[PDB]
C-alpha cells in the first residue's frame, strides 16, 4: 500500500483556509412552494493544508475582468489540493455545495464554490483535488 | 354512485388501441417511447404521443 | 507471450468491487407491446481487483454539479482497470448493461453502468479498461 | 534497405485472423436496375499474423453502447496491423470491401468491414495498418 | 518554504515600466444617471522589475494589422511576469483597470490594460503574471 | 553551410516515381468563350528519389472508401519528400498542376496531383516536401 | 544581460532579402473623399539577415492552389525571422505594411505583406519574428 503519500509534505509549503457548510429552508408560512422564501444556514470550518493555483491558459472565459452590454464584470476561480474532505450538493435533500474563502484579483477577499471533486477510492490515501469559482459579486450564490 | 371514466383511463386506452391495431394489420411488431430497451430484431413499428391540443 | 503482465501486480494497491446482471422482463397480460411494464432482474457478483480513477480535465460536462433550470443536478463518472470480464447490452436479446457500486462525491455510493469495455484479443493476457457513468438519482438507469 | 523489420517479430505474440472476400450480384431478370436484387458472394480467406487494438479516447461516437431514440444500440472498432495485404472497395466494379471476423465487447464473434488502409510503396517491407469498424447488428454491411 | 524564488533573479535581465491607476467620476449637475460625462483619474506609478513576451501562436485574432470593412485596424497584446500588484476592475465601485506603457509592432508606445491576473496565495513568493491587451487605437479604453 | 543534407542519403531506401507536366488548350473554332473544349497536353518524367508515406490519423475525410448517397466513393492521399522540384498552377496562365502514379489502396495505380508544396528558400539544399491527393476515379481532375 | 544571442551565428546560414517601405496619396482633385484615386509610393531597402520557412500543417486553407468556382487560385506563407525592423500600418495616418520579395511555389518571385511582428522589449537584444502572406495575384495589395 501506498507509504509517502500516506503522510504530509515537507518541502512544499501549505496553507489552511476557512470554509462553511450550506444548508436551506422554508419561510413563508402560507405559500405552497418548496422555495417558500429560501434562506441558507452555514456552520464554518476549516481545512488542514491546501494549496491554491490559479486557472492556466487564457480563454475568454478565464478572463478576470468581462466586457457586458452592462459593465466590466468579475470573474476569478482556482484550482485546489487539500486533504479534507468537501461535500457538493446533493438532489432530493437540503444539503448546498460547500464554499471556502480565498484571496481574488481585486485585492480583496471572496467565497469561492465547489463544483468538482476528485477522489480515488481504490488508492486510500486522503489526498484529493477540487475546481472552485468564485461567487458572483453582490450575492451569495447557489 | 354515478362513476364514470376520467383522463387517467381514456388517455391510457387510447394507446394501446392503437398499438392492437398496428400489430393485427402490418404483421410488424410494436413498441412505446416510454421506456428504453436493446433493439428488437426485424422490422417494428414505434409509438408516442407527441403532442395534445385542448379546447377551451 | 507476454509473462509479466499475466501475473497479479505486487505494488499498487488493488480493491474488489461488487456488481450485478441486469435483464429486463414483460408484465402486461393484454399490452400488445414487447415494452409492457417493464422490469429489471437482478444477479449479483464481484470483481477480482479494480482500480478506478476520476476524469482529468474539467470540462463542462465533466464537473459534478450541474445548474440547469429545475435545480442543482448530479454527475460523475469514472475509469476503471480490471481483471474480471464486464458486458454491455446486446441488440435483440433481454440482456442488458452490467452495474456495479462504488463511492461518489457526494459522501454517498451508488450505481455505474458500464458504457465503454476495451480488450486487446491477440494478446491473451486478461487486463480489460472500463468507463462507467452515475445512474441518474434516484432512477436505475436503462 | 530495410532488413530487420522485413522479418517476422520475435518479442510480441502475433495471431491469425479469419477474413472473406465480398462480390455483388444482380438477380432480378426482368428489372431495368443494376442493383435488381442484390446478392453478395464470399471467397474465406485468413491472415498471416494480426496484432488488434482498441480506440484509445472515449469520443462519444466510439463508446460501445448508444443511446437511441428507439434503444440501446451496438457499436465498435479496432485498429490491426497485418502482414497480409486487405483492399477496400473500388468503383465501377463489382468488389466489396473485406470483412474479418473479431471478439466483441458484448462476448460474441462479428464481422469488420475494412474502412482504410496504409501502405508504404516507397519503403519495400510488407507490413500494413487497418482500421475497422463492426457491421451493423443483424445485417451484412454494404 | 521557498527561498530562491523569494529573490530577484541573477541571469535574465528585467526592466521596470510605467504604469498609471485608473478611477472615474460624474459631471453632469442635472442629468439623473450614474454615468454623466464620465471622466477618468490617473495616478502614475511603476513595476519594480518586469518582463515582456508576445503571443505565441498565429491565430487570425492575434494578427496584429486586421483587416476590416473600415480599414486595416490595428491590434497587439502582451504576456507579462511582474513582481508588482496590479489590479483589475471591482464593481459597484470607482476603479478602474491598470495600465501600463509598452512598445508596440508599429514602433510607437501604447497604454496596455491588464485583462488577467494571476497569483498564488498558498506560496508566498511575490510573483505575478499578467495578461494585457493594447488600448484601441485613438482612445483611452474603458 | 549546410554539407550533410545537401548529399544522398545512404541509410533509408528511396525510390523514383513518374510523373507528367500538365497545359490546357482551346479547341472550339466559333464558342466566344476562353474555356471552348478543353483538352490538356502531357509531358512525361521522372523524379530523382522519392519517399512516400500515408495520412497519419483516422479522420473521417481521410477514410479511404466513403459512403455516399450515391455510392462508396473513392478516395487517397499521401506526403512525399523528394529532389525533385515540381510546380503547382499558375493564374493568368495555361499551366496547371504536375501529376505523379502511385499504388492506391485498390491495389491499382492512379495519379496523384499536387496540392502542397514547401521550400526552404534561405537554406539552399534543394530538399522538398508535397501533399498529395488521389484524382477521382474515371477522371482526369482539373 | 544576453551576449550570445547578441551576435550573428556561425553555423546556420543566413540570406539577405529585399523590401520595400509603402505609402498612399490622393490624386483626384474635385472628389470629397480621403480615398480619391488611391496611389502607393514606394523606396526600397533590404534586411540584413533572415531565414523563411513555410506553414507546418496542411490544413485547408494553408494549401497553395485552392479550388474556388472560379479557378484554381494561388495562394502562399511564409515565417522569417530577422534582425532588421519592419512595421506594419498605423491607423490614422498615411504609411502601409511592409512588403518583401520571396520566392513561391510556382517558381516566379512575388510579394509578401507583413501582418504579424513579435518583439521582445525586456530583453534588448534585435531578433525579430514575422509572419507573411502572398499578395494577391495580379494586384499591389492593400
Amino acid at each position: 500500500a501506498y507509504s509517502l503519500l500516506s503522510s504530509r509534505n515537507r518541502l512544499i509549503p501549505r496553507v489552511e483556509v476557512q470554509c462553511r457548510k450550506r444548508e436551506w429552508v422554508k419561510t413563508d408560512p402560507d405559500s405552497p412552494f418548496l422555495n417558500g422564501g429560501r434562506e441558507v444556514l452555514y456552520t464554518p470550518f476549516t481545512a488542514v493544508e491546501c494549496t491554491v493555483q490559479p486557472m492556466r491558459g487564457k480563454a475568454i472565459r478565464d478572463q478576470n475582468n468581462q466586457l457586458m452590454i452592462g459593465g466590466e464584470e468579475d470573474y476569478d476561480s482556482y484550482t485546489v489540493y487539500s486533504e479534507t474532505l468537501l461535500f457538493r450538493a446533493r438532489e432530493g435533500t437540503e444539503h448546498l455545495s460547500d464554499q471556502m474563502l480565498l484571496p481574488d484579483s481585486g485585492g480583496g477577499q471572496t467565497w469561492f464554490t465547489v463544483m468538482k471533486a476528485d477522489m480515488y477510492p481504490s488508492s486510500g490515501v486522503p489526498r484529493y483535488r477540487y475546481y472552485l469559482i468564485a461567487v458572483p459579486v453582490g450575492t451569495e450564490g447557489g | 354512485p354515478l362513476d364514470f371514466t376520467n383522463s387517467d383511463v381514456v388517455m391510457g386506452a387510447l394507446t394501446k388501441a392503437v398499438g392492437r391495431l398496428c400489430l393485427d394489420v402490418t404483421g410488424y411488431d410494436v413498441v412505446e417511447a416510454d421506456e428504453t430497451i436493446p433493439k428488437p430484431e426485424g422490422p417494428y413499428i414505434l409509438v408516442d404521443l407527441s403532442l395534445l391540443t385542448p379546447l377551451d
